[PDB]
RNA sequence: CUGGUAGUUAUGGCGAGAAGGUCACACCCGUUCCCAUCCCGAACACGGUAGUUAAGCUUCUCUGCGCCAAUGGUAGUUGGGGGCUUCCCCCUGCGAGAGUAGGUCGCUGCCGGG
RNA sequence: UGGGGCGGUCGCCUCCUAAAGAGUAACGGAGGCGCCCAAAGGUUCCCUCAGAAUGGAUGGAAAUCAUUCGCAGAGUGUAAA
RNA sequence: GUCAUGGAGGUAGAGCACUGUUUGGACUAGGGGCCCGGUUACCGAAUUCAGAUAAACUCCGAAUGCCAUGUACUUA
């Protein structure tokens, strides 16, 4: 909750008199956070998919929606409509609180904590993080862990290019 | 020898009434697959995409925008 | 916010046992505790390991280690 | 960088989808509704000649209604109903306008029906 | 020999060769050309023979352009076979050449050798030709 | 597989309609509300 | 001047550059209420005007892409007549496609406010 | 039935031949049918495809997400128009 | 029968905007070698410049023929 307050009270003036924006709404902000998982290995056993589903529901606060395959690639022993993956979309208070938790207590848990990648930008102002260990987030426990598997947290920002997104993220604390 | 040799029979498609002709209601004006001619005013599209007159009048083959046509019937 | 299909998300207050660093951010896990902070935030006192205030990349960790000189060590060891 | 679409354009697309069946005539003109953040507008149109037979809005002479901007919709509906009835219009088709028949649009439609307009 | 790598349909109509060449009447790549004066079918074997004769004379100097390709295929029947019972089996590839078409171009050699190489090539083709400049 | 079926009125017992169904996906008798000519109203028709 | 709503084959579209305003329209703030998300007040819906023209919108300039488009000539061809007949030629009438001169950053109707 | 026999074919649908209305033959050139769907039908409401580029992965060229370009390069139970 | 007017329909021709076939040039993302990833031409997919081709290709498109209207002029 607070992180939004500091964003709109101190980071906003900094972006103002750092980028010389014409009007107020030209300052970039964070639009949504989308988290994705892949269960392509759950082609036969459909229960590990479910386990990951309650994992995501527990870890975010909202139940994910199960995603279905759009093709029937034979290389991956696939048929169209097979349920693969899940996603949770954060928009508003949940987004800010989750990002605050991620930056202040989740990141200082990776086994080799040297710093997030400085070249993980899609080229248009959106950052994609690639944590690949389950209980990097403190909420879930080691005993409840049934299969170590990664995650894809994606941050979507209104900035029009990479660099100002970089400074916005550093201002937030990434 | 000659694995070919089969063909269907022709369905007599085309236009059955001319532009400017007085037409009785309910009579077919254009037989066709799909929609080559759209139904205009006072004409309707049938089950197999034929166009028929919904009232007595004078046939007029008109033009919609750049690349489409339509047929309509105008009472005299 | 569809009802009856979401897990509980009651607020919680974080505390860092490493350096007594208070923090407030609601979490799904109940953790079976109770503590009120900042003019009233009665919620679980969720303990945690090191936070960003002590991690290497997330804080100003200075050395936590040393270096080598080899030829210096050879000169020091041999004499 | 996200493309925030203009809601009015997709509203235009839905309105065009609606209008493929509704087209007011001389005998049965079309009642059209446009909704803005502030207020509501209503118009009666025949499409054979493309003229507005009657109209009403929230910026009329009296236009006295403020409770929750939905009694405003009811007042607009009743006022346009009276104005259209004065000109001799009694049978119309309600053009939805691309919105949903749920809130202010629904209230305006019911207010119009409460008076001498037949849908 | 030039043969298409793939064909949609195996059998084709023979066609006709009325009128002037639709395109290619004017030399564009090289500065010497061999222009057809009348219309005829040119097979790929004749094209190969003409190209070999043209290239050997120049001692593999200069450049050669072939402006035609045998797209069309023709069929034939064996001996002792009556008329009927389907169409024959394909045998070769042809390029129907209309009059006024330029089918060979040469660059990088002087007048004498270019003219003599074109003259040598023209004797391998079943069509009357003439030499043109750019 | 696909077979022909008959639908009779429950009130009258008159076989009023014929249709088709798949014995595999629809192994049960089919219930449909159709219009009965004799009574001149909609009744419930069950497969025989 | 603006908001709404129609007609017209893009000469009306796409792109680039500039300006303006809460009078209208917008972005905008919030989810108790009607309503809603295979999750998310993003959207739909509802409730308000703190802030801003950054975007939509509106106006202004262009030929960059696109679209329209001549005149002349040519291909083809109905009718008549000849050759040396894979085809070719002559007379009369019709007459393209491509290329180009050039045009285009729209034109009209109704209603309400200013 | 380019003599008869041997071989092949015999009913229906789609395209070319077919000569810019309809029709038009050959043991001419290519393919399909003798079903399927209780929703793959009716109606109301809503929206938009293929592919490529970049970002991270257990997971690779190709599985699931994020932004951009994208007039149909997809789809339309099944052959072609 | 002719004249004037209005239509439907994609042949001849032409064209490359889609689909197949195809030539030369630059770059080719690469593969194999001579190698210490370079050299790549021994082949190079996509892109692009230019130039061709089509009964079952079409952004275009005639002459005739066909269907009608007329109160026009002849004619059975
Ligand atoms: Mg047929
Ligand atoms: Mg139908
Ligand atoms: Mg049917
Ligand atoms: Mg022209
Ligand atoms: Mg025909
Ligand atoms: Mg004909
Ligand atoms: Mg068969
Ligand atoms: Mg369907
Ligand atoms: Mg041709
Ligand atoms: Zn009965």
């Amino acid at each position: 909750n607070r992180l939004k307050d500091q964003y709109l009270k101190e980071i906003v003036p900094a972006l103002m008199s750092k980028f010389n924006y014409d009007s107020v709404m030209e300052v970039p902000k964070i639009d949504k956070i989308v988290i994705n998982t892949g269960v392509g290995d759950a082609t036969a056993n459909a229960k590990v998919l479910d386990s990951a589903v309650e994992e995501l529901a527990l870890i975010t606060g909202q139940k994910p929606v199960i995603t279905k395959a759009k093709n029937s690639i034979a290389g991956f022993r696939l048929r169209e409509g097979m349920p693969i993956g899940a996603k949770v979309t954060l928009r508003g208070e949940r987004m800010y609180d989750f990002l605050d938790k991620l930056v202040t207590v989740s990141l200082p848990r990776v086994r080799d904590f040297r710093g997030v990648s400085k070249k993980a930008f899609d080229g248009r102002g959106n950052y994609t993080l690639g944590v690949r260990e389950q209980l990097i987030f403190p909420e879930i426990d080691y005993d409840q862990v049934s299969k170590v598997r990664g995650m894809d947290v994606v941050i979507v920002t209104t900035a029009k290019s990479d660099e100002e997104s970089h400074e916005l993220l550093t201002q937030l604390g990434m | 020898s000659t694995s070919n040799g089969r063909d269907s029979e022709s369905k007599r498609l085309g236009a059955k009434r001319a532009d400017g002709q007085f037409v009785t209601g309910g009579s077919i004006l254009y037989r066709q697959r799909g929609t080559k001619i759209y139904p205009g005013t006072n004409v309707g599209r049938g089950g197999d995409d034929t166009l028929f007159a919904k009232t007595d009048g004078v046939v007029r083959f008109e033009r919609m925008g750049r690349d489409k046509k339509k047929v309509s019937v105008y009472p005299e | 916010m569809k009802t009856g299909i979401h897990p509980e998300y009651r607020p919680v207050v974080f505390v860092d046992t490493s350096t007594d660093f208070k923090f407030l951010s609601g979490s799904t896990k109940s953790s079976s505790e109770t503590i009120k902070w900042e003019d009233g935030n009665e919620y679980p006192l969720l303990r945690v390991e090191i936070s960003s205030d002590s991690h290497p990349f997330y804080t100003g960790k200075q050395k936590h280690a040393t270096a080598d000189g080899r030829v210096d060590r050879f000169n020091k060891k041999y004499g | 960088m996200i493309t925030k679409i203009d809601k009015n354009k997709v509203r235009k697309k839905r309105h065009a989808r609606v209008r493929s069946k509704i087209s007011g005539t001389e005998s049965r003109p079309r009642l059209n509704v446009f909704r803005s953040n502030k207020n509501i507008y209503a118009q009666v149109i025949d499409d054979v000649n493309g003229v507005t037979l009657a109209s009403a809005s929230n910026l009329d002479k009296d236009f006295g209604s403020a409770e929750s901007k939905v009694d405003a919709a009811s007042k607009v509906g009743e006022l346009v109903a009276k104005r259209a009835s004065e000109k001799g219009i009694t049978s119309v088709t309600f053009d939805r306008g691309g919105y949903l028949y749920h809130g202010r649009v629904k209230a305006l439609a019911e207010a119009a029906r409460e008076n001498g307009l037949e849908f | 020999m030039l043969v298409p790598k793939r064909v949609k349909y195996r059998r084709e109509f023979r066609g006709n060769m009325r009128g002037r060449a639709k395109g290619g009447t004017e030399v564009a790549f090289g500065e010497y050309g061999l222009q057809a004066v009348e219309a005829s079918w040119i097979t790929n074997r004749q094209i190969e023979a003409a190209r070999i004769a043209m290239t050997r004379y120049m001692k593999r100097g200069g450049k050669v352009w072939i402006k035609i390709f045998p797209h069309k295929s023709y069929t034939s029947k064996p001996i002792g076979v009556r008329m009927g019972k389907g169409k024959g089996a394909p045998e070769g590839w042809v390029s129907p050449v209309k009059r006024g078409k330029i089918m060979f171009e040469i660059a990088g050699v002087p007048e004498d050798v270019a003219r003599e190489a074109l003259r040598l090539a023209a004797h391998k083709l079943p069509v009357k030709t003439k030499i043109v400049k750019r | 597989m696909r077979v022909n079926i008959t639908l009779e009125c429950t009130e009258c017992g008159d076989r009023n309609y014929i249709t088709t169904k798949n014995k595999r996906e629809n192994p049960e008798r089919i219930e449909l509300k159709k219009y009965c000519p004799r009574l001149r109203r909609v009744t419930l028709h069950r497969e025989t």
